[PDB]
């Protein structure tokens, strides 16, 4: 017979896993609470929902499970099924599904002078709230509260886990090298820990562990923010295309349809939160609006050359305004029968002529728009990756 | 804990969690049942399924559990298991997709008088029936009903907490806000068992949207693409393309139709205003496509082969162009040379009753931009209106 | 609490995995009645009609019984149906892999050993989708429930009565009914159902089937996507008053047609199952409508074909000219300076048998604009007479007299 | 009456076995895990979940002294099965797992020999992290790993190791994963270059703490990409040729626009199409992801090209002066380099005046035609030319990318189950 | 009763499932095993995964359940949990999502003389290999491997219930159409235990697509615009619009590629016949708008600048075909050369377009004889 089935039948006589392990009445077990992060697995920001996996780290003291390890030949530590021992309700209170518990349930250490140690693992799916605002340029600063579901602060004490030498205590999530997986769109800048009361209520603490993770732009540019760039430069070209080819209305309402289709397209990537609009979305209206004002203009532009002095009348204001001062400033300066068919050329050339004016006035205002949009589109883009470029997570967490 | 210990040997000894807990059979078990809403999971409209993050409060006394602190070392509390103990059977009725019942069974705190305060966590999807009549302005009205489901009245009687479900550590949804909530409770007699009643609480909970999501990714687009359908009456035919302009446009409302399809439930018990909105706008641009080729085939109407006629020319030439104002609109050597003015001279009438076609269909281009560009203001200003005015 | 000392004598020398046969040759009655609390939905795409149900399930067990006048009075108590044996009635026609009830609530036992379970139930059962009259479909979807582990000689299952009458059909409680909204429940029948293919020693020999009957409400579809498919196969039509001279743009408009009606095709697919027995009758309708925008743009195509050609490059024969011009417009409603004037006549010569072209193009294009609009209106209120004259039997079973309601 | 009945009795009931006991006689020794990895079918590989999902058998190998008895003495029993709930399991979790399952999906039955030595082949359906290198996609190759580790024990109480073989006598570590052609599926999108398996030790740690050692099985996979290639591939190419193409057109027609238009659309949808069916992953830009951007900005400088020809076919002298060096230049410079009373005669005076304006009219703007031309056709041998040669440069670079010759970089050794290290 | 309740106390009370069913420990216990189909419950193509609902049923003798029904008031059977008794550690080998092993764990049929009758039910979730060839005109040919997992065939040997699977309460899947299925019982030797055999049945189904969804939802839009992808040879380069709907067509057939695409799994094993076609059709269509561009070109050409060469001249107009004052008369004699040289080259293009238009519809009606 093996020692250690005596120490085990010796230390479980008549332990009750089910009560706390309070030496005397009204004594408090302390708990420190730590945590381990092997992988960032996922962010869902469509259900606001971060995924990953953790191992609690848990120590208490548990003064039944103490022994004399020169009586026992020299057994210094055991490991134990958990569901052997009392254990605290150790809980992620932030979970967004319904799992509270750690999945693995691994065996704990419980050494000689009672001192109880448990590292489950766990898959654990918390609630974080996404700041819509700078998508997809942004931070997120996600939270993992765990809490005893049952013993409040009269029962138990939180604190925080000690290090690998029992020196200090550790007031961040703990990553091994060895086992960590790095997100390929999330670099983590801060993991504090930090405990964390309620005022009103002198019976609830918490240990909550902050991931603040920048999100890495990519697969962003590249697939929105670049081809919107290309089909604002198409429109913006759309006012440099002759009247005389009948190529305005398809270029511009194409460009309109390619950015209508790619915020669409983005419509399942950004969450449904209502409480700003992500820059992304709102570079993507702006780009809408300018290619819609784009089609607008261009039906002016159209509308403007095909005038004849046999269907309108210059307004004497037009004329003077367009023709007089915009170009310097846009820089675009330019035997009877036989009777008959002499005045019929000449009414034509003069008639020609009034036909020229409306069309000079429409390549005239074409140009205009043409430096308005690009001044507009150019200042309006760079507006918006100006300060998507400056929202950087602060240097103190705040924990 | 000894004394705890010895406590727990002593409590559950010679106790049967299957019996209710009252001195006489004839007794009822007083619950008291509230409910704390933490999180506002999510509102699926298309299954009409709201899930929710719930604690269920209950409360009650068991006399078969108390015990004398002073033969204890002066315990007044302890946690215990709550599958040692005899628990109600709380059931949630419009249960959707989950469970009716509470499944997590945490532990509970039983103070010496017998008093047990049991607050488990639950994921509540219940079924609730979406009005998607002012959608995305909406309100809804999500209900949460829970019962005994095995005893009437006089064994298991419940009690709400509180006229309202507490929400004091609920978390803000960022797509709902909770314009109310309140708590009933309600005497039932089923068909089942008429002879007696059975006792409910329904937590209801009256939500409004936040519909700046919706409106940005949606209603934007729309607003754009019929106002564009509006336009192409300012376009000239001489250019062609208008087609393209309104076929674009169609096109484009033909995708964020069955975007808006996709997105509400197939249900006919009312017509969502969005999707009334989106109808409106088909059939405007439909009426635009209709009147646009009728403007094109007469602008190209030959001048030999169709004659003007007098009523059309009247019009459409004297009165419309003066009514308004604001526009631009107006208000064998000698017999060759016989030929080629008699061939100019025909040449010249056929472009005077050319363009005189030409002339009357730019009329009617304008007559419809004005009259396209007021319904669509009118039709989306102040028809949209009416429930933002609430 | 005698409740207590009751239950414990009940069930001391009590096993829950023996059925209560009284003697051998002893058949336990177990009653069946279903209460549909919420048609939840009825997935098309997996074919499974999703239901809240309250399954009442009424037996006889012998040992579960007692004396009231030694127990105070007690006739009636609660005990966890865990603890006791049960008639092990399982949903057989599950999607899923669940066969019993979400709950296992208390079983009412009553002092003559009447046993009463009312366990409610989330129940996904099969039911195969009719898609020939969609979106204007009836569905006739069924609950089938077996004993999973008795045959008919162990058990014996029926419909439950209550006044000596049978009840036949799938009971709704007005206090806890939710209408679904998009189906309309007209027959809810319920009868029990024989194999004769098996013996009854075999647990599938007898079986209790509830019958749902549902008509869907085509409102939404009506309005959503059948009303904007109409107006674009509608304006396929407009392309016969466009002009043939590089400009109306009979093609484009045409083809967009055609794509439009290419992305109704693929949305209705996203809302119909894809079970490859029948053609929806909307996706009939799709097919005939696209063929016809088809062929519209192959007329448009043959259109500017024949105005658009010249006597440079085509000859115009005389038969041809003739016979259109004559018969179809008639049916329907409609020092020397000769060098340049006889320069100058050539322009007319060649001028003029291009209007006759133009001419000739116009005529097909308005005897064509009536077969499609003839074509196109018959097609669209053909298929929309059969869905509207779609209605559901006026009998539950359509040879039975009976009508199956309370 | 059977005889393995008394014998289990007399193992587990009358020698009062406890299955939560080491099967160690002291404290202090360490229990031999013999591990092994056999690969059934290798189910999927979700690069947009970046999951790995395998069909396996983890064998487990080790001895129980408590387990043991002299086969005579009960009828030459050589053999028994046991559950595992009876006896003591070694606790080895894939700890890189996805989902929370940990363990194996069925727990079948153990064998155990009269020598004490237990073998348990439980089959696992392992949902596991391998992060996807995009970077050559589709031509492109994985390197997935499932990393198993003792959690319940530390290195000083149980020790895990490969298993190990005999062949003429002499005993090797099984330093790869084991496919049995028996019982094997190729995956049809997947084939597997190489499948070590290595016994990690992380020195840095303590050997009584649980994270001390591991047992990590490789699978490095290529993609077949033929399916991608005829499906995505050889349509964009096919696409792209009518943006090259579009520079023919001439500027008469009303059409030198909408092809090219159509041409950037059907390439954003092919965009689109790649940006789905991939991970959200920053590490790096796909290959196919690349010659999509390019692709799409050579034929928005097409189309702006096109913009610019359409520009300038029709100015015309009422607006536009034709310059003299513009003029010699893309009429002879680069065509050569392309190898392209008495009123009535006075009336009559007056009409030859405006026909004589006609003709200059006529050929101011027939000579703006041919400097559209002249641009069409520059653009057609300077755009047309990158396009292919583009074309051919990033396919030809990801059809070179092979999986390397061995599965670690200092490692000579070929963890090639044909050539066994130690025998 | 209470019959039964002393028989089923008598039985369970020195029972050991943990042991095999054999007087002898060197006998093997032979188990009859068979497979019932009740419903086909889908086929996903892209994950390769067929998952259908199964009642798997075995019989076996345990000579520790028999006894007398005289002793017993004439009980000749009872019915058991299936967690009282030994069982057989049937594993379904080709598991993709989901169980290898019975879970539901119901109740069993026992008889006087030891048989045991125990038919589960299952959701079984296979992987199979499918063969994408003929898409949608396909069969796929999947299978269920089950096997003991433990014991070799001189332990708990098995055998199956019959030759076929039994489909005779199968519900019509209306998506397939089951053309054949039987069951085949093997000896494997596996790479573990080489020098014992283990025993495994495996049941196969060969079941036909029905293809009229897909038929309806992407056959015949293809076949609509191949045929209108000929009519741009017979549209006039004169009302433009050829490159419109060519494009048009060539943007349809790329959408219904990227459906099919969608549809069949990313496995490079084969390539689908609709693919092919598919690819073949958007290469006839590209080359068609090669040809339309060429065309537009030749109507185009100007008459100064571009000569037309004299081998075009002679072949497309011959061969095929039959298969102050001063100023202005000269001006008019040479816009009377520059319109015949005009028409010259439109007409050379016109007899291009009907020669492709021609070449379209042989492809068409030799396709009409390949029906
Ligand atoms: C000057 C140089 C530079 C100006 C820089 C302005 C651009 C940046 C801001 C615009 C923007 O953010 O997009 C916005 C619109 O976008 C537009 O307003 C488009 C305007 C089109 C210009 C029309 C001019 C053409 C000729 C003239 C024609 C006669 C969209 O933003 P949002 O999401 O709707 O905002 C709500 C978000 N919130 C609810 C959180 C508050």
């Amino acid at each position: 017979s093996v020692m250690e089935d005596t120490l085990l039948s010796v230390l479980f006589e008549t332990y009750n896993p089910k009560v706390r392990p309070a030496q005397t009445v009204g004594d408090k077990v302390t708990v420190r609470v730590g945590l381990t992060l092997t992988n960032l697995l996922i962010l869902n920001e469509k259900i606001e929902e971060m995924t990953t996996n953790v191992f609690l780290n848990l120590a208490w003291t548990d003064y039944r499970l103490q022994w004399d390890p020169a009586a026992y030949e020299g057994i210094k530590d055991l490991r134990i099924p958990s569901s052997d021992v009392w254990q605290p309700d150790i809980v992620l209170m932030n979970n967004n599904d319904g799992s509270f518990e750690i999945t693995l349930h691994v065996n704990v250490l419980v050494q000689h002078t009672g001192a109880v140690s448990w590292q489950p693992s766990a898959i654990y799916r918390s609630s974080c709230t996404i700041k819509v605002m700078y998508f997809p340029f942004d931070w997120q600063n996600c939270t993992m509260v765990f809490k005893s579901y049952t013993y409040d602060t009269s029962e138990v004490t939180l604190q925080h886990a000690l290090d690998a030498k029992g020196e200090r205590e550790v007031k961040e999530i703990v990553i091994n090298k060895d086992a960590f997986t790095e997100n390929g769109q999330w670099s983590i800048e801060h993991k504090p820990s930090r405990k964390n009361w309620r005022s009103d209520d002198p019976s609830y603490e918490d240990v909550t562990f902050y991931l603040i993770i920048q999100r890495k732009p990519l697969f962003y540019i590249v697939y929105t923010i670049i081809p919107c760039i290309l089909i604002s430069i198409l429109a913006i070209l759309v006012f440099y295309l002759p009247p005389d080819a009948g190529e305005k209305m398809s270029l511009s309402i194409s460009a309109l349809l390619a950015v209508t289709v790619f915020l669409l397209l983005l419509a399942d990537k950004v969450p449904e939160t209502s409480l700003s609009v992500p820059i992304i979305i709102r570079y993507l209206m702006f780009i809408m609006i300018l290619v819609a004002f784009s089609v607008i203009l261009s039906v002016v532009v159209l509308n403007l050359h095909h005038r004849s002095p046999n269907t309108h009348t210059m307004p004497n204001w037009i004329r003077q305004i367009f023709i007089e001062t915009l170009p310097p400033f846009l820089w675009i300066q330019r035997v009877e029968a036989i009777k008959y068919i002499a005045e019929q050329l000449e009414s034509a050339s003069e008639f020609d002529d009034l036909k020229k004016d409306w069309q000079y006035v429409a390549m005239v205002a074409d140009r205009l728009f043409l430096y308005v949009f690009f001044v507009i589109c150019s200042i309006g883009t760079f507006s918006i990756f100006l300060d998507a470029s400056h929202n950087v997570p602060p240097d103190n967490p705040f924990a | 804990s000894e004394h705890e210990t010895r406590l727990v040997a002593n409590l559950l000894e010679n106790y049967n969690k299957v019996i209710r807990p009252v001195e006489h059979h004839t007794h009822f078990v007083d619950i008291t049942v509230g409910l704390q809403l933490i999180q506002l999971i999510s509102v699926d409209e298309v299954n009409q399924i709201v899930e929710t993050n719930v604690r269920l409060r209950q409360q009650w006394i068991d006399v078969r559990l108390r015990w004398n602190p002073a033969d204890y070392g002066g315990i007044k509390k302890i946690r215990l298991p709550s599958d040692d103990v005899w628990l109600p059977d709380l059931v949630l009725y419009n249960n959707a997709d989950g469970d009716f019942a509470i499944v997590h069974m945490t532990k509970l705190l039983l103070d010496y008088t017998g008093k047990i305060m049991w607050t488990p966590p639950a994921i509540f999807k219940s079924y609730c029936e979406i009005i998607v009549t002012h959608f995305p302005f909406d309100q809804q009205n999500c209900t949460m009903k829970l019962g005994i489901w095995t005893y009437d009245g006089t064994k298991v009687s419940i009690s709400p907490e509180s006229d309202r479900p507490d929400l004091s550590t609920f978390m803000e949804s960022g797509e709902w806000v909770m314009k109310d909530y309140r708590g009933w409770k309600h005497w039932v007699y089923y068909t089942c068992c008429p002879d007696t009643p059975y006792l409910d609480i329904t937590y209801h909970f009256i939500m409004q949207r936040i519909p700046l999501y919706f409106v940005v990714n949606v209603i934007i687009p729309c607003l754009l693409f019929s106002f564009l359908t509006g336009l192409v009456f300012y376009l000239p035919t001489d250019s062609g393309e208008k087609m393209t302009l309104s076929i674009s446009v169609l096109l484009s409302l033909t995708v964020f139709l069955l975007v808006i399809v996709e997105l509400i439930p197939s249900t006919s018990s009312a017509v969502p205003l969005i999707g009334k909105y989106m109808l409106f706008t088909m059939i405007f641009v439909i009426s635009s496509i209709i009147i646009t080729v009728v403007v094109i085939n007469t602008h190209h109407r030959s001048p030999s082969t169709h004659t003007m006629p007098q009523w059309v020319r009247k019009i459409f030439i004297d009165t419309i162009p003066n009514v308004m104002f604001f526009s631009t609109m107006k208000r064998s050597a000698i017999e060759g040379v016989k030929y080629i003015a008699e061939h100019m001279k025909s040449d010249e009438e056929s472009s005077n009753a050319a363009e005189e076609w030409k002339y009357v269909a730019m009329v009617i281009d304008h007559i419809l931009l004005c009259v396209f560009m007021l319904i669509c203001i009118i039709g989306t200003v102040s028809v949209f209106a009416g429930r933002l005015i609430e | 609490n005698e409740e207590g000392r009751l239950i414990e004598k009940l069930l001391g020398d009590y096993d829950k995995r023996i059925i209560p046969a009284k003697t051998l040759d002893h058949i336990i009655d177990v009653t069946l009645k279903l209460t549909l609390t919420n048609l939840i939905s009825l997935n098309e795409k997996e074919e499974a009609l999703t239901t809240n149900v309250w399954i009442e399930i009424q037996w006889n067990d012998y040992r579960l019984s007692w004396n009231t006048s030694e127990y105070e009075g007690i006739d009636l108590v609660r005990i966890p149906s865990e603890l006791l044996w049960l008639p092990d009635v399982v949903l057989e026609n599950n999607v899923d892999g669940q066969f019993e009830v979400a709950y296992y609530a208390n079983v009412l036992v009553y002092n003559d050993g009447s046993m009463y379970w009312l366990p409610p139930a989330i129940y996904r059962s099969t039911c195969p989708i009719a898609v020939t009259y969609f979106p204007f479909d009836w569905q006739n979807c069924s609950l089938v429930f077996r004993s999973q582990t008795y045959n008919a000689h162990e058990v014996n299952l029926q419909l439950s009565a209550e006044e000596g009458e049978a009840v036949e059909w799938i009971h709704i409680d007005p206090e806890d009914f939710t209408e679904n909204g998009e189906w309309t429940i007209r027959h809810r029948p319920a009868k029990k159902n024989y194999n004769w293919q098996l013996t009854k020693d075999d647990t599938d020999f007898q079986e209790i089937i509830f019958f749902l009957i549902i008509q869907r409400k085509p409102l939404f579809y009506i309005i959503n996507i059948i009303a904007p498919c109409v107006l674009i196969s509608s304006l396929v039509v407009l392309v016969y008053f466009l002009p043939a001279q590089a400009g109306g743009q009979k093609c484009t408009l045409s083809i967009s047609v055609l794509l439009a009606q290419t992305i109704f095709l693929f949305l209705i697919a996203q809302k119909v199952p894809e079970t490859s027995l029948n053609v929806p009758l909307i996706g009939k309708y799709l097919i005939f409508v696209m063929f016809v925008s088809m062929l519209i743009v192959m007329n448009c195509v043959i259109v500017l074909n024949v105005s658009l050609r010249t006597p440079n490059t085509h000859s115009l024969s005389e038969k041809i000219k003739h016979l259109f011009l004559g018969f179809l417009p008639k049916y329907l409603g409609m020092e020397a300076c000769n060098f340049i004037a006889k320069s100058t006549k050539e322009q007319n010569d060649s001028g003029s048998e291009n209007e006759n072209w133009v001419l000739i193009g116009k005529v097909i294009d308005k005897a064509c604009f009536w077969i499609a609009l003839l074509l196109f209106s018959i097609g669209t209120l053909a298929i929309f007479l059969t869905g509207h004259f779609n209605q559901v039997p006026e009998f539950p079973f359509p040879g039975d007299p009976r009508k199956y309601v309370p | 009456v059977n005889e393995e009945e008394r014998l289990i009795n007399d193992l587990l009931i009358v020698n009062k076995y406890n299955k939560h006991v080491r099967p160690v006689k002291h404290n202090n020794e360490v229990v031999n895990i013999a591990l092994s990895l056999t690969l059934s079918n290798l189910i999927s590989l979700k690069e947009t979940d970046e999951t790995l999902t395998s069909n396996v058998w983890m064998d487990h190998a080790w001895y129980d002294h408590r387990l043991t008895w002299n086969a005579s003495e009960y009828s030459d029993i050589s053999i028994l099965r046991l559950p595992p709930e009876l006896v003591w399991i070694p606790d080895i979790v894939l700890q890189n797992n996805n989902d929370g399952q940990y363990h194996v999906a069925y727990f079948c039955n153990v064998l155990v020999r009269p020598n004490g030595y237990v073998t348990w082949l439980p089959p696992a359906i392992f949902r596991s992290s391998c992060p996807i290198n995009v970077l050559y996609f589709p031509f492109d190759w994985q390197n997935c790993s499932l990393k198993f580790t003792a959690l319940n024990y530390d290195a000083n109480e149980i020790t895990m190791d490969l298993m190990t073989d005999t062949i003429d006598g002499k005993d090797y570590p099984i330093e790869w994963i084991i496919i049995d052609p028996e019982a094997f599926t190729e995956n049809g999108e997947w084939e597997i270059i190489h499948k070590p398996a290595k016994k990690n030790i992380y020195p840095d740690k303590f050997p009584n703490g649980t994270n001390y050692q591991d047992v990590t099985f490789y699978l490095i996979i290529r993609r077949k990409p033929l399916f991608y290639v005829i499906n995505f591939i050889t349509p964009c190419v096919l696409i792209s040729f009518l943006a090259s193409l579009a520079f023919y057109l001439p500027a008469e027609s009303g059409e030198k626009m909408s092809t090219a238009i159509s041409v950037l659309l059907a390439q954003a949808v092919f965009l689109l199409l790649t940006s789905q069916r991939l991970p959200e992953t920053a590490l790096a830009v796909p290959l196919i992801g690349k010659y999509l951007m390019f692709i799409m900005s050579l034929v928005t400088g097409v189309i702006v090209n096109c913009g610019i020809v359409l520009n300038f076919h029709f100015r015309t002298p009422s607006t536009h002066v034709l310059s003299t060096r513009v003029k010699q230049i893309f009429l002879e410079k680069l065509p050569r380099i392309l190898h392209m009373i008495k009123s009535g005669i006075d009336s009559t005076n007056y009409i030859v005046k405006q026909i004589k304006e006609k003709n200059a009219y006529d050929e101011e703007v027939g000579n703006w035609n041919l400097v559209g031309q002249t641009i069409d056709r520059l653009s057609m041998f300077i755009i047309t030319p990158v396009m292919v040669l583009g074309t051919i440069f990033i396919f030809v670079m990801g059809n070179f990318n092979h999986p390397p010759a061995k599965p670690f970089e200092g490692d000579p050794f070929d963890y090639s189950s044909d050539h066994p290290r130690c025998a």
